[PDB]
């Protein structure tokens, strides 16, 4: 049995009613649960038999439909509802599950705060130098950081990493690590991250100096 | 077990000395305590008895007494005076639960009442024994030797507190002694008021129900009922 | 209140085999039902394998037969899952889940779904061998300091397998955390950062330590950072 | 569409009074003992996990 | 015995599985004797006879018990559920032993043909 | 309730036989010693009742049918007026005669049954 469900991703505000539709290839009765999990997590089951609450989840999550299509709502969404929610069918074996449905929360657009960290001199005896780019609590995820040495762009040698939407505030975070040699670190002077995002009206640039405080 | 003011040979607490009451503010209940390690209690009959046979009529004989042989003394039971003394203070500590921190708990002896009532009452190999415990009741608590009580020895006995049937036992020939377990007592207590700082507690009994109240106290008697009916989403073919 | 603990991280080369437990309290353990899901690396949940106690009869499905096995210790309250014939594709997070049934007679058992999930077991296929961990602070400065407030953190770096876990003061420091993805480096170590805001005042009064803890290389580092001397 | 099941053997109980017999572990004697039945070598007790009764020491029949 | 007393229903559900003394020997004998019967003869008169689980033909009315087969099963115990319908046991012993008499006569008109 | 069927036909009072069925088992002193041997009493006659049940191949039904063929001997009144024109208080004072030839044919019939299905 193939469960199919719609849509793959949802964005809606705060206070909004989302639906999410689970449909089956053949019936199944009432033998569906609803789960949600959270990232880094392991999944918790909000609805079960259907349309029957699990005892602790909050009402404003309900379940409907039998035979074939079955609906999940949530009325009054709430920042801590970011989350991939799935369809399972427990009525035959072996039981299948839906491949599930990103909800993310939306919200008002927020500039980042962008802060840059040198390599500690614990790292440096290693032989190795990784500067860190961080922009903090913005939204929405799309942005872009550009790393510069003497104020030359650099390509290649920088890997990414976003947090996934906070539970609280809704907003994401970004962690650019930006690796070099030792030698090469000491080759240079000024190490820069240029920052740009939508709450920005212009790119900012956050640099140092190396061997300054 | 029939005796009264004292439980012998009986089941010992587990943890602590328990006290229990239906009611232990109404001082018209008894409390039945029961205790942690039992106490060791030697009772004796040292006349060496003798027994003669009267024939009555056609078939029957009649027992009598005939002449001790030696000197003739009393029956008396031992306690120990240690042991009773950790007991009466492990008793007093768990009593404090129920009155407060800083009572002053004495214990006296019986006051008033028929023989089998006023004394520790109890059957030693044929013979019944009445002692005389007020030298186990007499002290006052504040926030080797041996302690003898006499006994005094009665033929004609009347049991269950009824009327109209008695019964005649038998002289028992020799020496007798026996060997018992104190497990635990039966109290209480009296009603002292306008602002009484201090509770006394005497020995009581009389009646056998609160006997075998503390043996049969942690059981009860169910009836299973093994038919029951659901639903199902299945149905008969 | 029915809780499932599994066991620890590992890590096996191809063609090996694996061995999971997880162990049950809170419930009767030969009436109870119990399953095994694993999850892909940013894939959805997958079903392996159920079964229950009493029945003694587990079910599976298709794809991991003749690989698959699952056993129980009713005596230690304890479900084994063993997956063999390892391949790249097997490294995952794998779960234990439980749930309630009931009977209408005549071999029919009816579910109700998982209800008590585990905290997931990760198993890593790879030919590597387990490094440990090198802590680094990210230090606050004049540079990391934005409206009177700073930010700090550690950087867990090269690395091998996958999981490693970060907390701040010993769990104290929750508030402002974000504690970034690990993201595989091109020597195959993997790295990631663990950076906290706090108010500017609190720098030289208050001490922030990032605990690291990585299982697998049985390492355990506590990493005092502090603003750069100057 | 549920359907009526009769399940035989659940566990349910009430209280109750009944006539309760004797056994004694295997000749004059006030109360006759072996006249009773004999007692099982090893009697068998059985936990009840999560059950919680109400008893009363005072109104025991 | 006895032993899934605190467990929910479904879970139970899967393991169902002269002197003085004289006088009170016999009267218990004789007790334990007319309850065995007793027991037999009402399964029997169902149709469940030599059946531990037994299926019946009877539709559950919802003025018994309005809940869900979630919060039955998984939520309560058989000395919770006994106090829940014990006013309308006789009804369904009435109607289960109806149904089965119906099912005798069914069965002897197909024979009849 | 019990016995409301006694006046009615024979096929109306067919479908009220749970009704008497179960009003058959449960439904020291002077009066001490009259209680117990009606129990057993009670208890004889219904095992009695069971196992003449039991040999026939009718345990545990309430209609119950066999291979016997009806001897036209015993009456000769069509069905129209056995089931719809009588009662079974009237039935029975008719047939009263024949009974035990019929219980040794059932008895008999249900034996070779078995013998012959075991085989
Ligand atoms: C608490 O428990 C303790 C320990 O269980 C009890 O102490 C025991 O008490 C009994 C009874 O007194 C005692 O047993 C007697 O000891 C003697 C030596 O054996 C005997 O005097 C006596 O046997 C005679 O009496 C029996 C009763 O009929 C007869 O069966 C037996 O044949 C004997 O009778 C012959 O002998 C007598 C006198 O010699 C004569 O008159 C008869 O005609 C006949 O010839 C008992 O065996 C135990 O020794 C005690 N045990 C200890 C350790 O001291 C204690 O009583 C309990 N307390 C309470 C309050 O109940
Ligand atoms: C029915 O009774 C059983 C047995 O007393 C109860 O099981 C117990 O449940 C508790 C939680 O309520 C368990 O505590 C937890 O255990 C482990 C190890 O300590 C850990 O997960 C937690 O730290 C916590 O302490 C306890 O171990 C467990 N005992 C047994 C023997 O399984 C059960 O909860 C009772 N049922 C209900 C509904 O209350
Ligand atoms: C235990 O007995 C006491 C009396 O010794 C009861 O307390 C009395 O209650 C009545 C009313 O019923 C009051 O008028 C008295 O003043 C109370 N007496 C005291 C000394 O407080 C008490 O209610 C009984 N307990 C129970 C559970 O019945
Ligand atoms: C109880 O103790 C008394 C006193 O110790 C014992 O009676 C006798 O006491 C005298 C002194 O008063 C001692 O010289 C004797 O030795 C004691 N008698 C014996 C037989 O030793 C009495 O014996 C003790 N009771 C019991 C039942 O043994
Ligand atoms: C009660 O009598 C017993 C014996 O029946 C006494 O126990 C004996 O005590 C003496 C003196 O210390 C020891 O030498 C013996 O070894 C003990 N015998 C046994 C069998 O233990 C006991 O002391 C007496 N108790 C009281 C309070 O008088
Ligand atoms: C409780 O103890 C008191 C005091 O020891 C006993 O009263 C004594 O009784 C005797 C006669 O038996 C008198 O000669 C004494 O003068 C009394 N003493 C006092 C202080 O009045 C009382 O008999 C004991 N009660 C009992 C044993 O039931
Ligand atoms: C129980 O013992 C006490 C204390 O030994 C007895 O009280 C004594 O009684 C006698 C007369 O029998 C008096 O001469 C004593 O002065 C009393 N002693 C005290 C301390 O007051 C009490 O009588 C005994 N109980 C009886 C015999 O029933
Ligand atoms: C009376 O108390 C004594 C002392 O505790 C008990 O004797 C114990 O008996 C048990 C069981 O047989 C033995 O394991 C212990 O070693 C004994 N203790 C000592 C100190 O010897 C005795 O059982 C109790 N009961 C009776 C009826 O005398
Ligand atoms: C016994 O304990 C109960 C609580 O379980 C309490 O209400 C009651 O008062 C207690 N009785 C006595 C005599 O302490
Ligand atoms: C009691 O008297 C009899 C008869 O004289 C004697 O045989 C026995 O030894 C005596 N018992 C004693 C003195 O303990
Ligand atoms: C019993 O204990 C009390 C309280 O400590 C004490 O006054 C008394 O002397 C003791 N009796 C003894 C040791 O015989
Ligand atoms: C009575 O005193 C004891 C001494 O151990 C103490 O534990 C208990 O709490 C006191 N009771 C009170 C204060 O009610
Ligand atoms: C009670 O104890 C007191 C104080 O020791 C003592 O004088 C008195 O004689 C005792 N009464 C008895 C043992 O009957
Ligand atoms: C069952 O009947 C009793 C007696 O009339 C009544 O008190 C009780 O509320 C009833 N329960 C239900 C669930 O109808
Ligand atoms: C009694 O007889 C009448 C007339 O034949 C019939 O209508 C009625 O149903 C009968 N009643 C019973 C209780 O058998």
């Amino acid at each position: 049995i193939q469960l199919t469900q719609s849509p793959s991703t949802l964005s809606a505000p705060v206070g909004a009613g989302v639906t999410i539709t689970c449909q089956a290839s053949q019936s199944i009765s009432n033998g569906l649960a609803w789960y949600q999990q959270k990232p880094g997590r392991a999944p918790k089951m909000l609805i079960t038999e259907g349309s029957s609450l699990k005892s602790g989840v909050p009402d404003r999550f309900r379940g409907s439909g039998s035979g074939t299509h079955f609906i999940l709502t949530i009325s009054d969404l709430q920042p801590d509802d970011s989350a991939t929610y799935f369809c399972q069918q427990y009525n035959t074996f072996p039981w299948t599950f839906g491949r599930g449905t990103k909800v993310e929360i939306k919200r008002t657009v927020a500039a980042p705060s962008v802060f840059i960290f040198p390599p500690s001199d614990e790292q440096l005896k290693s032989g190795t130098a990784s500067v860190v780019c961080l922009l903090n609590n913005f939204y929405p995820r799309e942005a872009k950081v550009q790393w510069k040495v003497d104020n030359a762009l650099q390509s290649g040698n920088s890997q990414e990493s976003v947090t996934e939407q906070d539970s609280k505030d809704s907003t994401y975070s970004l962690s650019s690590t930006l690796t070099l040699s030792k030698a090469d670190y000491e080759k240079h002077k000024v190490y820069a991250c240029e920052v740009t995002h939508q709450g920005l009206s212009s790119p900012v640039t956050k640099s140092f100096n190396r061997g300054e405080c | 077990v029939v005796s009264t003011q004292l439980l012998l040979n009986g089941s010992l607490a587990e943890e602590e000395v328990m006290i229990r009451s239906e009611n232990i503010t109404n001082n018209a209940k008894n409390i039945l305590v029961q205790f942690n390690t039992p106490v060791q209690i030697n009772c004796t009959r040292p006349n060496n008895n003798t027994r003669k046979s009267i024939r009555i009529g056609p078939g029957q004989a009649f027992y009598a007494t005939g002449d001790i042989i030696g000197d003739i003394r009393q029956a008396h039971c031992n306690v120990s005076k240690a042991t009773w003394n950790e007991t009466l203070g492990k008793v007093v500590k768990q009593l404090r639960k129920h009155f407060g921190n800083n009572t002053i708990i004495r214990f006296a002896n019986s006051s008033g009442g028929d023989l089998e009532v006023t004394t520790h009452s109890f059957n030693c190999g044929g013979e019944f024994f009445y002692c005389n415990t007020s030298g186990l009741f007499n002290s006052t608590w504040i926030s080797n030797d041996s302690i003898t009580l006499p006994c005094r020895i009665k033929q004609i006995i009347n049991m269950w507190q009824r009327i109209g049937q008695a019964m005649y036992a038998p002289p028992i020939q020799g020496v007798i002694r026996c060997v018992s377990n104190i497990t635990g007592l039966i109290l209480t207590r009296d009603g002292g008021s306008t602002n009484s700082t201090t509770e006394t507690f005497r020995p009581g009994g009389g009646d056998m129900r609160d006997n075998w109240r503390s043996e049969l106290y942690k059981y009860k008697v169910v009836k299973i009922e093994p038919l029951g009916v659901a639903p199902t989403r299945c149905k008969r073919r | 209140e029915v809780q499932l603990v599994q066991s620890g991280a590992e890590l096996k080369k191809a063609g090996s085999s694996v061995k999971l437990s997880c162990q049950a309290y809170g419930v009767a353990f030969s009436t109870y039902s119990f399953h095994w899901v694993r999850q892909a690396p940013g894939q959805g949940l997958e079903w392996l394998g159920g079964f229950i106690p009493l029945v003694g009869k587990p079910n599976y499905t298709n794809k991991f037969r003749g690989r698959l096995t699952i056993t129980a210790d009713e005596s230690a309250r304890t479900t084994y899952m063993e997956l063999r014939s390892l391949r790249s594709d097997d490294t995952a997070i794998y779960y234990c889940a439980g749930g309630g049934a009931y009977s209408s007679g005549g071999g029919r058992f009816h579910y109700f779904g998982m209800a008590v999930w585990g905290q997931g077991s990760t198993v890593t296929v790879s030919s590597a061998s387990t490094k440990g961990p090198s802590v680094f602070p990210l230090a606050p400065s004049s540079k990391s300091t934005s409206g009177g407030t700073a930010a700090l953190g550690c950087l867990v770096k090269d690395y091998f397998p996958e999981p490693v876990t970060v907390s701040w003061n010993s769990g104290a420091l929750t508030s402002g955390v974000h504690t970034f993805p690990a993201v595989l480096q091109s020597s195959g170590l993997y790295s990631l950062s663990s950076v906290v805001t706090v108010p500017s005042s609190s720098l030289g009064t208050q001490t922030y330590i990032c605990n690291v803890n990585h299982k697998p290389s049985n390492t355990k580092v506590d990493k005092r950072v502090e603003p750069k001397s100057c | 569409n549920l359907w009526v099941t009769v399940y035989y053997g659940v566990p349910v109980w009430k209280d109750a009074e009944t006539t309760l017999f004797c056994a004694s572990d295997a000749k004059h004697n006030v109360w006759a003992t072996h006249a009773c039945v004999p007692t099982d070598p090893n009697p068998q007790e059985i936990h009840l996990e999560n059950v919680t009764e109400e008893f009363n020491m005072w109104k025991n029949n | 015995f006895l032993g899934a007393a605190g467990s929910t229903m479904g879970a139970a559900s899967m393991t169902l599985t002269l002197t003085v003394w004289g006088i009170k020997q016999l009267q218990a004998r004789v007790l334990a004797v007319e309850r065995y019967l007793r027991d037999q003869q009402l399964l029997g008169i169902w149709g469940c006879s030599g059946k531990l689980i037994c299926c019946t033909n009877v539709p559950w009315n919802s003025s018994w018990s309005n809940r869900n087969l979630s919060e039955i099963w998984d939520n309560m115990t058989w000395l919770q559920w006994d106090k829940e319908i014990s006013n309308y046991t006789q009804i369904i012993y009435g109607l289960l032993e109806e149904s089965q008499n119906q099912q005798e006569k069914n069965e002897q008109d197909l024979l009849a043909l």
